[PDB]
């Protein structure tokens, strides 16, 4: 019971990180951004998810 | 005008130690029940604090380094301490901000002063009618210019000398990030008179400030107490009163935080404390079974 | 097969009430602009700001933004803009930039690497040419070590250049590292003066103070809905809440990093924020062979 709920606890706490994007939410970076701009920062945060 | 002050007579200083405080809310999100670890300027645990008690009239108004951040803590009875004052160098010719705390209401201004030598607030007393008036103000000369000014709303306090026991503390964080100065602040009801207690209670956060200046240097205010009793001048006739107050300094740390259901600091962890600090860490827990950790 | 979600019926949009308006007036309108060495901040709050304007009028030379996208400046709420002004030569505008190191980047602006903020350069040439020489422009050559992002220097002392220190006599090796521009009409496009603003805005979790000109709807609960609190986007569930926000909080993050409970700007109330329903859809068939019911 315990390695599962570490692992799934760790699997949702991955979603924070930046990966090198300028933030971890694809809200924030769908607005302030075009979508030429956009695309690049969303492939990070795609591959490191 | 400014007045040397004489008869003072020097001592050396008083260190005490600081169990468990100075810790305040890092930020403005609500979280409950939660083990949440910050990265901060944080008072460490169990640290000396500088210790000056005005009671040789022990008129104590020593200039002070700032640092990264300060933790100032006055156990009052009487209302002496009023105010404060944050300045590079304080000779006019460097802007310095000013927090002081008047009869008529608290009045924080940024403006370049010409700070006098010993600035306080000489307030009298009459025999003939026993009250208590704010009559001189030697905090500075003159104010060249008032980038930032303001002043808050009248109220009246007693502002008279009590012969009892120290009943309340007052906890205040000041910072400076970001060109933002911040004040945090907590009031706690303390029977204990020349020792700091041992308790946890968090410092919400009480004003944001944009004065955005250069500060190096700092100096606090006492009320002066002057009656018939003290004859002499405005430097020999006066009387310090009975007042206490603590100063410490902030450095770079790592917490553990614990919130309760209601959203508040209950408890905390330093974590480069001791290497059982250190486990607590790694293991996100306030508790720890028999075994061997890396 | 497949998945079921449950798709949003309609959006809300819940922004400040502040009517007031930004002063651009004072930034873009005025007679008069500071030198490069010692540039000119500005402080915009608690106003609401239109950049639809400004940016398809007035025929800006230069309208570059780094972080963010000028059409969706409308839609973007802000905390503590400062604006930067200053006058430069055609070519130093491109050593205003982030990266692109330039002796005006070196020695009298940094921007900082990580930059989230536009700037706007026009040509003033007509305005701050003298037939004589506009001499009133100044700006820095030598200085001892590259300047930090976001800093100015406005010490004025005679640079040594190699041995033999200066003492305040401006011999061989000694050179003043302040110099006068020469503006005149009859000149090149690109020694033409140029008169460069830079907005910097920091997007925080604190109230933002600046709100774009975006009207607001009313409050539906207990629907799947898309929700704009203070540019804050989000589809969701809305409900009253009992959670205990103390005054100093907006927000709530419950354990992980996703927002669950906030503050409604107009009302002051605190909602809860639940997830719309979602999960798999599963087909149970007995054979294609048997029959065709599922
Ligand atoms: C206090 O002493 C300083 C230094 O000696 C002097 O400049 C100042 O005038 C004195 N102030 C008085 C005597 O009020
Ligand atoms: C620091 O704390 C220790 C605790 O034993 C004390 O002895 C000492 O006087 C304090 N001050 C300094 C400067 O060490
Ligand atoms: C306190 O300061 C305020 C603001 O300068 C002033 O208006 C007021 O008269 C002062 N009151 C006293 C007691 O000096
Ligand atoms: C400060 O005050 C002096 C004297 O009135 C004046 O000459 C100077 O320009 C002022 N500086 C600012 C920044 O207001
Ligand atoms: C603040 O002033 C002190 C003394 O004048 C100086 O050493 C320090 O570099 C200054 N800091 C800033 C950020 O200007
Ligand atoms: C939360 O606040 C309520 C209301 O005062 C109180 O009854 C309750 O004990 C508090 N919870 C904790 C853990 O202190
Ligand atoms: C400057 O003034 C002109 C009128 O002379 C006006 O059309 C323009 O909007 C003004 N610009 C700003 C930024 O206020
Ligand atoms: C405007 O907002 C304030 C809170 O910031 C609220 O108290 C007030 O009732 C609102 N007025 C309108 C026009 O809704």
């Amino acid at each position: 019971v315990n390695q599962n709920a570490q692992a799934l606890n760790t699997l949702v706490k991955q979603l924070s990180s930046n990966f090198g994007a300028i933030s971890s939410v694809l809200n924030d970076i769908l607005s302030r951004l075009d979508p030429p701009e956009a695309e690049v920062q969303i492939d990070r945060l795609i591959t490191g998810r | 005008q400014c007045v040397n002050l004489t008869t003072r007579t020097q001592l050396p200083p008083a260190y005490t130690n600081s169990f468990t405080r100075g810790v305040y809310y890092p930020d403005k999100v609500f979280r409950s029940s939660v083990l949440h670890s910050t990265q901060d300027l944080f008072l460490p645990f169990f640290s000396n604090v500088t210790w000056f008690h005005a009671i040789t009239k022990r008129f104590d108004n020593p200039v002070l380094p700032f640092n990264d951040g300060v933790y100032f803590a006055s156990t009052e009875k009487s209302n002496i301490i009023r105010g404060w004052i944050f300045g590079t160098t304080l000779d006019s010719k460097t802007q310095s901000l000013l927090i002081v705390n008047n009869a008529t209401n608290v009045v924080i201004k940024v403006c370049e002063f010409q700070f006098c030598n010993d600035p306080f607030l000489g307030v009298y007393y009459h025999k003939n009618n026993k009250s208590w008036m704010e009559s001189e103000f030697r905090v500075y000369s003159s104010a060249n210019n008032c980038t930032f000014e303001y002043v808050s709303q009248p109220f009246l306090m007693d502002l008279e000398g009590k012969q009892g026991n120290f009943k309340n503390l007052r906890e205040f964080v000041f910072k400076n990030i970001d060109g933002y100065f911040k004040i945090y602040s907590k009031h706690t009801p303390i029977n204990l008179v020349r020792d700091l207690p041992q308790g946890f209670s968090a410092l919400e956060p009480l004003v944001d400030l944009p004065i955005g200046i250069n500060i190096t240097r700092f100096q606090t205010l006492l009320a002066l107490h002057r009656s018939y009793l003290t004859p002499g001048d405005s430097s020999s006739g006066w009387t310090a009163g009975a007042a206490a107050y603590y100063v410490g300094y902030l450095q770079p740390r790592t917490f553990l935080l614990k919130y309760n259901e209601n959203g508040t600091i209950t408890d905390a962890v330093d974590c480069a404390l001791d290497p059982l600090s250190e486990t607590k860490c790694t293991l996100k827990s306030f508790t720890v079974e028999k075994g061997i950790y890396q | 097969t497949s998945n079921f979600r449950v798709q949003p019926t309609e959006s809300i949009v819940r922004f400040p009430n502040i009517t007031n308006l930004c002063p651009f007036g004072e930034v873009f309108n005025a007679t008069r602009f500071a030198s490069v060495y010692a540039w000119n901040r500005k402080r915009i709050s608690n106003c609401v700001a239109d950049y639809s304007v400004l940016y398809n009028s007035a025929s800006f030379s230069t309208f570059k933004c780094y972080g963010v996208s000028p059409t969706k400046l409308n839609d973007l709420c802000f905390t503590n803009v400062y604006a930067d002004s200053f006058v430069i030569r055609g070519d130093e505008v491109r050593q205003i930039a982030p990266g692109q190191t330039g002796k005006i980047a070196d020695y009298n602006y940094k921007l900082p690497d990580d930059f989230t903020g536009c700037v706007i350069a026009w040509n003033s040439n007509n305005l701050d040419s003298k037939v004589g020489g506009n001499y009133n422009y100044l700006f820095r050559l030598f200085r001892k070590s590259n300047l930090k992002p976001f800093e100015r220097d406005i010490s004025t002392e005679i640079y040594q250049a190699g041995s033999t220190p200066c003492n305040g006599v401006e011999g061989f090796n000694c050179y003043f590292p302040l110099q006068s521009y020469g503006f005149q009409p009859t000149n090149g496009v690109g020694y033409q003066p140029y008169r460069v603003v830079v907005l910097s805005f920091e997007l925080l979790h604190a109230p933002a103070t600046v709100c774009g000109p975006k009207k607001s709807t009313n409050l539906v609960k207990n629907k799947c809905v898309n929700f704009n609190f203070n540019g804050l986007t989000g589809t969701g569930v809305l409900t009253e809440s009992n959670k205990k926000f103390l005054p100093f909080q907006q927000f709530g993050r419950d354990i992980a990093d996703t927002t669950d409970a906030v503050r409604d700007p107009q009302t002051l109330e605190i909602l809860d924020i639940t997830p719309c329903s979602f999960g798999g859809v599963s087909v149970i068939t007995p054979g294609t062979n048997t029959s065709n019911q599922v």
